[PDB]
């Protein structure tokens, strides 16, 4: 999963 | 009293990008706006910053923009537009650089800048009350919970660890520097 900033 | 131009334009930009994500898919928007993921993209200068404009769910965007609206709002009102632009650019750029170094270029969101803003508003108030800005006690707590939820991955989602730590560091560093 894409990392959430 | 209302959000100045920089606070506003960042909010609209994030919404427009979020809309485009819903119509185009997240992957098509990431192809355009993500940190360079191929050596051929290295001169597309916007990509070092625009990773900040991408959010992957309703809760992701709401939480990011709520903090931005409050903290960005406070900076812009007390210290002016220019200062918010510079804090945002530096935190977006550095947070991005640390995140890709940790985990590659697939990431996005405004939380690098938010963690900077939290660090900055807090430490500037502490070191320099004459500035006219500070983090109110209650928000110190909720900000502190936010940071703890980052360190310990309590949000229930894949986390940009490098963006968070670099973002917080930059806000503290910029506050230190401005408080002289």
């Amino acid at each position: 999963r894409v990392r959430h900033a | 009293e209302r959000a100045g131009p920089v606070t506003w334009v960042m909010m609209i930009a994030c919404v427009v990008v979020f809309i485009a994500m819903q119509i185009l898919g997240d992957q098509e928007v990431m192809l355009w706006l993500a940190w360079p993921f191929d050596p051929t993209l290295k001169f597309e200068f916007w990509r070092y910053f625009t990773h900040a404009l991408m959010h992957f769910s309703l809760m992701h965007i709401l939480f990011n923009l709520l903090w931005w609206w409050y903290l960005g709002g406070a900076v812009e009102k007390r210290l002016g537009s220019g200062k918010l632009i510079v804090i945002t650019l530096i935190s977006a750029l550095l947070s991005g650089y640390v995140q890709q170094k940790f985990s590659g270029p697939w990431f996005g969101g405004l939380s690098g800048v938010v963690y900077a803003l939290m660090g900055y508003v807090w430490l500037r108030g502490e070191r320099d009350p004459q500035s006219g800005i500070y983090l109110q006690r209650g928000l110190i707590i909720f900000a502190l919970i936010w940071i703890v939820a980052g360190w310990f991955d309590l949000f229930g989602m894949s986390m940009a660890n490098g963006a968070h730590i670099a973002g917080l560091a930059v806000g503290l560093a910029m506050a230190f520097v401005d408080s002289l």
